[PDB]
């Protein structure tokens, strides 16, 4: 079967250097293009350059040339992305692709964040209810990406959203979650947010309920 | 280079509709012209290669015609999988370019939004900073207006809010939009409120609390 594995994601400051790599298997590694491809966050695909790794024939989309070096380890079936000072504008997801002239394969991504930030971990504060009520939690503080939030250690998926994390100015990310549940279960149900944010090892247990005076 | 423009930007659309996008090209690509979904989290996935030929695996409902600068991407009638952002790329030229993408949402009846307003935790006041909170629950279109009013004063720049994904049972979506102050701001106010304008609501809705009271 032929495929393209990407390395695994990576958390960044700016200035650092970084390589990522692209393996294929399945088929001979030296006989087909290798193109990489940049997404960046909310945004849609560019072409970043490409290189035939026989005999490492490389071309770069002009907006990349002298940004970033693509190469290739012949012996071992890889290709790969280099950096030798990152930005925080280098934030992104890369795709590698396999590209045939005569890009049906493409590996499944290597997400890439660059931030000044330091790892840290959220706070978790209630959002409080006052026959539907809502109630939830607000996670807020961290970084890097991602938490992760259930409700009553999995007991409780129905009405759950969890929403997608904001950065903030600071460079910390803040996400919510939030259920909602009939209004006469206040009382005699309970509700409990667990939270983890496996970067900063912090986890966090919050039971929510209706805030009394 | 070659500049690929993709519309409309969102399609919607209901299951069993007919779906039909466009890219055109800056000049000429002849007919060296692919089509790729994505969905969320995933790599791009090649549908239509050289304008107007399926790749293999993809089902007959996608076709593709046009050559020279005009393209369309017609899917004859959409099944739940369809909904996703469609690419269209040209193989021209050097540099490969893509398009900006076309969304491609789920069509279903308009929601009005429930609305939840949220007043900031003690626990979090202790610190320094206020996060008040409002939630806007299950609405369909995804085009909302969230406006934090304190003491009446319209709020701009101080909030930030997410959206969720479409939602694989109903169709619908789901907004938080959050209200940062410093804690010495929060203490000076009395009423704070968001106000939520959507196609669903006759009129904007307002949930509101006054600070410290029950």
């Amino acid at each position: 079967e032929v495929q393209l594995v990407q390395s695994g994601a990576e958390v960044k400051k700016p200035g650092e250097s970084l390589k990522i790599s692209c393996k294929g298997s399945g088929y001979s590694f030296t006989s087909y293009w290798i193109g990489w491809v940049r997404q960046m966050p909310g945004k849609g695909l560019e072409w970043m350059g490409i290189i035939y790794p026989g005999d490492s024939d490389t071309r770069y989309s002009p907006s990349f040339q002298g940004q970033v070096t693509i190469s290739a380890d012949k012996s071992i079936s890889t290709a790969y992305l280099q950096w030798s000072s990152l930005k925080a504008s280098d934030t992104a997801m890369y795709y590698c692709a396999r590209y045939d002239g005569i890009l049906d394969f493409w590996g499944q991504g290597t997400l890439v964040t660059v931030s000044s930030a330091s790892t840290k971990g959220p706070s978790v504060f209630p959002l409080a209810p006052s026959g539907t009520a809502a109630l939830g939690c607000l996670v807020k503080d961290y970084f890097p990406e991602p938490v992760t939030v259930s409700w009553n250690s999995g007991a409780l998926t129905s009405g759950v959203h969890t929403f997608p994390a904001v950065l903030q100015s600071s460079g910390l990310y803040s996400l919510s979650s939030v259920v909602t549940v009939p209004s006469s279960s206040l009382g005699t149900q309970t509700y409990i947010c667990n939270v983890n944010h496996k970067p900063s090892n912090t986890k966090v247990d919050k039971k929510v309920e209706p805030k009394s005076c | 280079e070659i500049v690929l423009t993709q519309s409309p930007a969102t399609l919607s659309l209901s299951p069993g509709e007919r779906a039909t996008l466009s890219c055109r090209a800056s000049q000429s690509v002849s007919s060296y012209l692919a089509w790729y979904q994505q969905k969320p989290g995933q790599a791009p996935r090649l549908l239509i290669y050289d304008a107007s030929n399926r790749a293999t695996g993809i089902p007959a409902r996608f076709s593709g015609s046009g050559s020279g600068t005009d393209f369309t991407l017609t899917i004859s009638s959409l099944e739940p999988e369809d909904f996703a952002v469609y690419y269209c790329q040209q193989r021209s030229n050097w540099p490969l370019t893509f398009g900006q993408g076309t969304k491609v949402e789920i069509k279903r009846t308009v929601a009005a939004p429930s609305v939840f307003i949220f007043p900031p935790s003690d626990e979090q006041l202790k610190s320094g900073t206020a996060s008040v909170v409002c939630l806007l629950n299950n609405f369909y279109p995804r085009e909302a207006k969230v406006q934090w009013k304190v003491d009446n004063a319209l709020q701009s720049g101080n909030s930030q809010e997410s959206v969720t994904e479409q939602d694989s049972k109903d169709s619908t979506y789901s907004l938080s939009s959050t209200l940062t102050l410093s804690k010495a701001d929060y203490e000076k106010h009395k009423v704070y409120a968001c106000e939520v304008t959507h196609q669903g609501l006759s009129s904007p809705v307002t949930k509101s609390f006054n600070r410290g009271e029950c």
